[PDB]
RNA sequence: UGAAACUCAAAGGAAUUGACGGGGGCCCGCACAAGCGGUGGAGCAUGUGGUUUAAUUCGAAGCAACGCGAAGAACCUUACCAGGCCUUGACAUGCUAGGGAACCCGGGUGAAAGCCUGGGGUGCCCCGCGAGGGGAGCCCUAGCACAGGUGCUGCAUGGCCGUCGUCAGCUCGUGCCGUGAGGUGUUGGGUUAAGUCCCGCAACGAGCGCAACCCCCGCCGUUAGUUGCCAGCGGUUCGGCCGGGCACUCUAACGGGACUGCCCGCGAAAGCGGGAGGAAGGAGGGGACGACGUCUGGUCAGCAUGGCCCUUACGGCCUGGGCGACACACGUGCUACAAUGCCCACUACAAAGCGAUGCCACCCGGCAACGGGGAGCUAAUCGCAAAAAGGUGGGCCCAGUUCGGAUUGGGGUCUGCAACCCGACCCCAUGAAGCCGGAAUCGCUAGUAAUCGCGGAUCAGCCAUGCCGCGGUGAAUACG
């Protein structure tokens, strides 16, 4: 076991965080232990939408928000009877009363974090794993990208040997601390067990 | 984590001691910083997705 | 030395006072 | 090197359950869950049962003793 | 000359890619050598094996397990053990029912938990003149759908880590060679820390790696002054104290700066050897970063997860034990054995950090731990704060000794409901072994080793001598 987090390991350059909200040793725990309330139901429901991030702003019970889906409709609803629903699901978890923006995700092919998803989801139904990453690199690959990669775990297929399907394009240079990738991971439970589904798409340099 | 164990959110020990930091995220009980209320894995985890503000790679 | 508890330097090395290295 | 400060402690389960004990007189025998409490004066002559963890050690309270915890007297281990 | 019974699924040839050799040639790395300081010896701290135990919870096992998970075991934590008590449950989402609001406060009983058991109380919705009737929520039962399980599988797995390693290397596309595995490219000369670059080549290019892009330290410049100065001057309680000023030092953002560019020498080139400027040369110094893969490696006890198993107990609650046991063995460390030393005074010079239910100036009491009381700080303003080693002076004269502080007796202060098992800390006694450590064996190439002290995480407190960092002083040696 090797290799850092590419994201972790770029948020100095290359990568912003995913909360930009100061605070001191006093309620940073709270208002962390919040996000993750957030995110937790954002989660849980707007799969369907497909949510590839999810920033969280603050400047005092003004808590920003927002979510960059590839499907914005699904959050919506008829005339926006969804995005109700939740809006109030928000301050009645935390009476912080927030925004909730919504910002759409131009191709779903080049966010690492949706490109896993997908072939998570495929494998669940059982499609043929070397297919789905040949596949996945090219819709990748396709749609743009300097370079693109994609890593499936083990129990492919329901083997009882776990092993590790490859596949990657172009250009994925980790060590080069500028590539700008976005990393996405995908989990993927099944009749015998979980599989791990890792995406890696190089776009742009410096 | 022995959800039954996570009765530390329970704030009557009785006696202040019995009180005991313990992992928001997992449960872990045995590296729980204070600042962050998370464990020394999570609060690892966590970091590397950027979800922890301010948070970067230390190095010098 | 560094172990002898009533000494000067060893109430440093232990990290704390009194008759053998009071606070000034 | 002993210490505990101002303020000699002892449960109060057995206490009031001694110098209560103490109107009618003595008693045989008692039982107690706290090797925590300090042996006062007002129970030499009494026969407390201690509990090491597994069994209620029968222990003869007497004068040379006040001071010492009650489970001084109830050893927790067994070796040879 | 030359069988048979019985028996095997192979026996063989050539070539390929590897791994291997007590085969060869080049070449690296604190690998050896050269050094300097240490460890297996002592006492003690801590982890472990082994014994022991009601239990001494579990995992980790050559390197790469053993101050490891544990960045804090008295209860808690703890998964262990003994007892007392729960058993749609400590927590989820639902259900028909038998039926009583939620809620507030009690008293028996008990180690606690739990169990009886008795009471203030009884709103809300459509009905009804009312009486009272049927429902939402809620709680309490009684019976379901289930929860829960640090119970087994890390050889069923994610994820994450360690390891061979920052070691170079591992590949691809097309072309070319070969019936084929597969070769060529990547081999070869020169060079590099490097598959780094150069030159040459049936190969031309490319991807992951190397390097570079990021961070810290070294020199200079902008922008900026409740930190700096009296450098400059004038007030002085002679304290950067006050005026006043950003020069300087800092603080912290942004830039500059080094390219083998310049010079001489060698070379086909890359580049090598010097020389000059320069704070800095030829990767300035230190990090972050660790390819295709291997160990079928670690971890289901961080979490997630398939299967398996227990579901009045392999779940749950407490009180008390235990994880701290001790004939014995090992690892990692701490403090020492002393004069290049130990004391007591008195005096200097740090850097990074931390600070509300806190750092705690200062004052008083106490030999002291600490207790009273209180100034200032949400901190470049105040506090932890003394840095220590050093330096000046004085004592000890070489002794188990003014070395060394282990044990043990006594008296106390604190944290905590509570220090018996099982906490640090102070004071008086006590004053052990040890006079430099067998066979073995460890680290380190320079601000490194050695040595000196300071801060942090965890945390009430602490068994920190661990760990992660910080700065002071500052070597030896490398033929090869
Ligand atoms: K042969
Ligand atoms: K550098
Ligand atoms: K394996
Ligand atoms: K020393
Ligand atoms: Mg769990
Ligand atoms: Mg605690
Ligand atoms: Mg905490
Ligand atoms: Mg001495
Ligand atoms: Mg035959
Ligand atoms: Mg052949
Ligand atoms: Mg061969
Ligand atoms: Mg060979
Ligand atoms: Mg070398
Ligand atoms: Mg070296
Ligand atoms: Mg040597
Ligand atoms: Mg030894
Ligand atoms: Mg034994
Ligand atoms: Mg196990
Ligand atoms: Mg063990
Ligand atoms: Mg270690
Ligand atoms: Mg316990
Ligand atoms: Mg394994
Ligand atoms: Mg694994
Ligand atoms: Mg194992
Ligand atoms: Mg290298
Ligand atoms: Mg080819
Ligand atoms: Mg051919
Ligand atoms: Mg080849
Ligand atoms: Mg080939
Ligand atoms: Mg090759
Ligand atoms: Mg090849
Ligand atoms: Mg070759
Ligand atoms: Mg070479
Ligand atoms: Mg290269
Ligand atoms: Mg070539
Ligand atoms: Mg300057
Ligand atoms: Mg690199
Ligand atoms: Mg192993
Ligand atoms: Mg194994
Ligand atoms: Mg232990
Ligand atoms: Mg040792
Ligand atoms: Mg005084
Ligand atoms: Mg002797
Ligand atoms: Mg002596
Ligand atoms: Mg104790
Ligand atoms: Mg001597
Ligand atoms: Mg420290
Ligand atoms: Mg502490
Ligand atoms: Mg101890
Ligand atoms: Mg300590
Ligand atoms: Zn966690």
């Amino acid at each position: 076991g090797n290799k850092i987090h590419p994201i972790g390991f770029r948020l100095g350059i290359t990568r912003d965080w995913e909360s930009r909200w100061y605070a001191g040793k006093k309620q940073y725990r709270h208002l962390l232990l919040e996000d993750q309330r957030i995110r937790g139901l954002l989660e849980k429901e707007l799969y369907s939408a497909g949510l590839a991030r999810v920033d969280i702003e603050r400047a005092a019970d003004n808590v920003a928000v927002t979510v960059h889906v590839a499907k914005p409709g699904v959050v919506i609803g008829r005339g926006g009877e969804r995005i109700r629903v939740l809006r109030e699901e928000l301050a009645k978890l935390t009476g912080k009363n927030v925004a909730l923006n919504v910002q759409e995700v131009q191709n779903p092919n080049l966010s690492a974090p949706l490109v896993a998803q997908r072939v998570a989801e495929q494998i669940e139904r059982r499609f043929a794993v070397r297919r789905a990453i040949k596949q996945a690199v090219q819709r990748v690959m396709e749609s743009g990208a300097k370079g693109a990669k994609v890593i499936v775990s083990g129990r492919i297929g329901g083997a009882e040997q776990a092993r590790t399907e490859w596949a990657a394009q172009g250009r994925v240079p980790l060590h080069t601390l500028r590539a700008n990738i976005d990393y996405g991971f995908a989990l993927a439970r099944t009749t015998y067990g979980v599989l791990g589904v890792k995406a890696y798409i190089f776009l742009g340099e410096v | 984590a022995r959800k039954a164990l996570i009765e530390k959110a329970k704030r009557t020990p009785k006696f202040k001691v019995r009180a005991y930091t313990r992992c928001v995220r997992c449960g872990r009980a045995r590296s729980v910083y204070r600042f962050f209320g998370l464990c020394r894995i999570c609060l690892r985890e966590l970091a590397h997705k950027g979800q922890l503000p301010g948070v970067r790679k230390a190095s010098w | 030395g560094k172990g002898d508890r009533r000494t000067r330097r060893g109430k440093i090395w232990r990290g704390t006072y009194g008759k053998y290295r009071p606070r000034k | 090197p002993r210490s505990l400060k101002k303020g000699v402690f002892v449960d109060d389960h057995l206490l009031e359950k001694v110098l209560e004990l103490n109107a009618k007189g003595e008693k045989r025998l008692i039982k107690t869950w706290s090797r925590r409490s300090t042996i006062v004066p007002e129970m030499v002559g009494h026969t407390i049962a201690v509990y090491n963890g597994k069994q209620h050690v029968p222990v003869y309270i007497t004068e040379n003793m006040v001071g010492h915890k009650l489970g001084e007297f109830a050893p927790t281990r067994t070796y040879r």
